């Protein structure tokens, strides 16, 4: 019922701009924190960035701060990102993921990292360098 | 865009709005029914709209009556908040159709149609939950509609009647017939009317709106089965007489209708005489903690416990309660309170839970699976850690059998895991089941020492002794009052007393074995109880063919209270 | 005044995972009790203090949505259960549902 399909990617020169989106179909959880991950060949998969589903409390990573601009649209229930100023260190296999939020201490807190319920098929983003 | 303005006048409803309550057929029968209706001589708010706060409340049910001919009145939108935070409906009634969309649609200022886009009504919502359609054949005259929602069921009644040239609602009656039912099932607290404005252009309209209420009616069916008369049962004493006698005419005489009572105003309660304060300061902080294998247990009773001050004694984050809630500990009254305090390792806090398995769970502290209480654990790295290494805290490692619930071990001996006896020497197959905890300020989070306090409660099996200090409602006097005194539900008038209750009586009854003099568990006072005054009502009328004037008499009551 | 049929079966074989199943949540706090056969999906920070919560779960600010914990090693009362309930609307309108009775 819940499926995550991802579209976009390709090979571009360093410093270029790319738009990549993952669409969630059949999602039913009221509170959730969809996660985003990438894995270069020979390195472990790590989180990239995420925002809150309720209001859009944004969060980034140190390596991709500012460069990776994200926005979540509830109309199509999909996640959109603007990626500019590409460097060779960004060459990795990007996977889109969805997971439920944590309920501890009687609060609504969005968490990423590991422990993700669902994942996408992924794509390849290549920088010519 | 705000481009519609409105004015309000008021009118009396006269006697309109009787609809066939059921799907049944009857003839020449005076029937009685209880349901939602528009009370006779109600206060209808005439709306005159020209071209605004069009968020008209819905309440239980709405009666909508119009007299316009241009068909400029069309559609009816219903909802609760009509925004993107709570689900809202999208009933949009047009020429010959009806459609429903129910989810968290947001709504603007003027819910109008451009004329035919409903974009000015809703924009978006999370994957909408439901969409429905239906197809009617909808069509100097009065058009009357009644909309209601019962048990998640939306029902519509209608009637088109001819009226001569007149300015207000007419006399006579008009039965209403059903058209449509559908189970939406939500809280609708407001609704909105809609019109047609062509681009725009000036517009004029007028209509009447009334709010339904639950009532009891008596209806008269003619020989043809069509309703031709109806009488309310809560309007006038003459109407009450008509309802009781089940007839439309009352002969000369005196009849009895019902009874009147003094409805008590407020409510009051009881609590016992507790003035002590439970000592939470000594337990939560004593500059020293007992070991996990020998946990310190204290009993607290016969005092008032203020659990709001617990946060100010220990630097923890939040409570962890299973049988009760952290915010619901100041209301329930318990018999005894048990507090068990110790210090454990950082990662073994997870083992402090109902039905846990682990070294601590079955060797140091066991808890019955039906635990009704709370557990508070918080770090102790600044007091229980030393640069050399703390060694005053020990935990049991080896035991022959798992620990029973609420059981401790204090005995120290040499554990034997071999066939040969230990003989008091820790040789081969001889161990010491008491391992000293290693606490350092450079250790990881899961290894930091943590103070743990487990509070266990006892339910109402014996006279309770621990609960919050809420007064017994500051005992009132000389008023008919509701009350729940120690589980005794009732009403009565409370006055002073002149009877000598012996030192330790709580309730004192009468010949009827019902209480008449009473004490107070918050202050030793003696009080008297009386029933609130009540009586019967009689109505004296001449013949109905003579006049409609009536006289009302209250039986056996002095002419001062009434 | 319930009239209808209830069918309950333990589904611990499919609703339990070794890591622990949090698929299902329940509301723990509510200002007012629920009317019969009514749900509640709206999610917000419950406020238990005089000061507004302002969307932050701090002091006197709770979450009225607690996740269930389902595991296959838990007790029978703690095992997940699947329940199907059938309720009937009796004859008040033209009846629509009944078995294959020959006319
Ligand atoms: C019923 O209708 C009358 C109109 O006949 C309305 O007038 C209100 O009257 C009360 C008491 O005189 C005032 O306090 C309100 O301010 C009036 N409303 C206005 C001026 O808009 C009113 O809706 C009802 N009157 C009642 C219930 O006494
Ligand atoms: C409907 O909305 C009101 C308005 O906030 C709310 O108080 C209520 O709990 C909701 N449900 C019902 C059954 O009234």
């Amino acid at each position: 019922q819940v499926q995550l399909q991802e579209s976009g990617g390709g090979l571009v020169q360093p410093g270029g701009s790319l738009r990549l989106s993952c669409a969630a179909s059949g999602f039913t959880l009221d509170d959730y924190a969809i996660g985003w991950f990438r894995q270069a060949p020979g390195k472990e998969r790590e989180g990239v960035l995420c925002i809150s589903a309720s209001g859009g409390s944004t969060l980034y990573a140190d390596s991709v701060k500012g460069r990776f601009t994200i926005s979540r649209d509830k109309d199509k229930n999909t996640v959109y990102l603007q990626m500019n100023s590409l460097k060779p260190e960004d060459t990795a296999v990007y996977y889109c993921a969805a997971a439920g939020r944590l309920d501890l201490g009687s609060g609504y807190v969005c968490y990423g990292y590991y422990g993700t319920d669902y994942w996408g098929k992924g794509t390849q983003v290549t920088v010519s360098s | 865009v705000n481009l519609i303005t409105r004015t309000q006048s008021y009118t009396n409803s006269f006697t309109r709005g009787v609809y066939y309550p059921d799907k049944v057929f009857r003839s020449s029968v005076l029937h009685s029914t209880q349901d939602l209706f528009l009370p006779f001589f109600s206060n209808v708010t005439w709306f005159h709209a020209i071209h605004d706060n069009p968020a008209l409340p819905f309440n239980d049910g709405v009666y909508f009556a119009s007299t316009e001919k241009s068909n400029i009145i069309r559609g009816w939108i219903f909802g609760t908040t009509l925004d993107s935070k709570t689900q809202s409906l999208l009933i949009v009634n047009n020429a010959t159709n009806v459609v429903i969309k129910v989810c968290e649609f947001q709504f603007c200022n003027d819910p109008f149609l451009d004329v035919e886009s409903e974009f000015r009504v809703y924009s978006s919502a999370n994957n909408c939950t439901f969409e429905y359609v239906s197809q009617p054949f909808l069509m100097k005259n009065l058009r009357e509609f009644v909309f209601k929602n019962i048990d998640g069921y939306f029902k519509i009644y209608s009637k088109h009647t001819p009226i001569n040239l007149e300015r207000d609602l007419p006399q006579g009656f008009s039965a209403l017939e059903p058209l449509v039912d559908l189970p939406i099932g939500i809280n609708i607290t407001r609704f909105q009317t809609l019109l047609a404005l062509h681009r725009w252009t000036a517009g004029a309209a007028a209509y009447y709106v009334g709010y339904l209420q639950p009532r009891t009616f008596l209806l008269k069916y003619n020989e043809n089965g069509t309703i031709t008369d109806a009488v309310d049962c809560a309007l006038d004493p003459l109407s009450e007489t008509k309802c009781t006698l089940k007839s439309f005419t009352v002969e000369k005489g005196i009849y009895q209708t019902s009874n009147f009572r003094v409805q008590p105003t407020e409510s009051i309660v009881r609590f016992p005489n507790i003035t002590n304060l439970c000592p939470f300061h000594e337990v939560f902080n004593a500059t020293t903690f007992a070991s996990v294998y020998a946990w310190n247990r204290k009993r607290i009773s016969n005092c008032v416990a203020d659990y709001s001050v617990i946060y100010n004694f220990a630097p923890f984050f939040a409570f962890k309660c299973y049988g009760v809630s952290p915010t619901k500990l100041n209301d329930l009254c318990f018999t005894n309170v048990y507090a068990d305090s110790f210090v454990i390792r950082g990662n073994e806090v997870s083992q402090i839970a109902p039905g846990q398995t682990g070294n601590i769970a079955d060797y140091n502290y066991k808890l019955p699976d039906d635990f009704t209480g709370c557990v508070i654990a918080w770090n102790s790295n600044k007091l229980d850690s030393k640069p050399s290494g703390n060694y005053n805290y020990l935990y049991r490692l080896f035991r022959k059998s798992k620990l029973k619930p609420f059981e401790r071990d204090i005995s120290t001996e040499i554990y034997q895991a071999g066939n040969k006896p230990c003989n008091g020497v820790a040789g081969p197959n001889c161990y010491s089941p008491l391992q000293s905890y290693g606490f350092r300020p450079t250790y990881g989070v899961g290894h930091q020492p943590y103070r743990v306090v487990v509070l266990s409660f006892e339910l109402l099996h014996a006279p309770a002794t621990v609960c919050g200090p809420k007064k017994s409602t500051n005992l009132v006097k000389n008023k008919c009052v509701n009350f729940n005194f120690n589980g005794l539900t009732g009403t009565g008038v409370l006055t002073e007393s002149n009877k000598k209750f012996l030192p330790f009586q709580q309730f004192g009854r009468d010949i009827a074995d019902t209480t008449d003099a009473v004490r107070d568990p918050q202050t030793l006072e003696i009080l008297d109880i009386t029933p609130c005054s009540f009586g019967g009502v009689s109505v004296i009328t001449p013949g109905t063919n003579t006049s409609n004037q009536v006289a009302v008499l209250y039986q056996g009551v002095n002419c001062t209270e009434v």
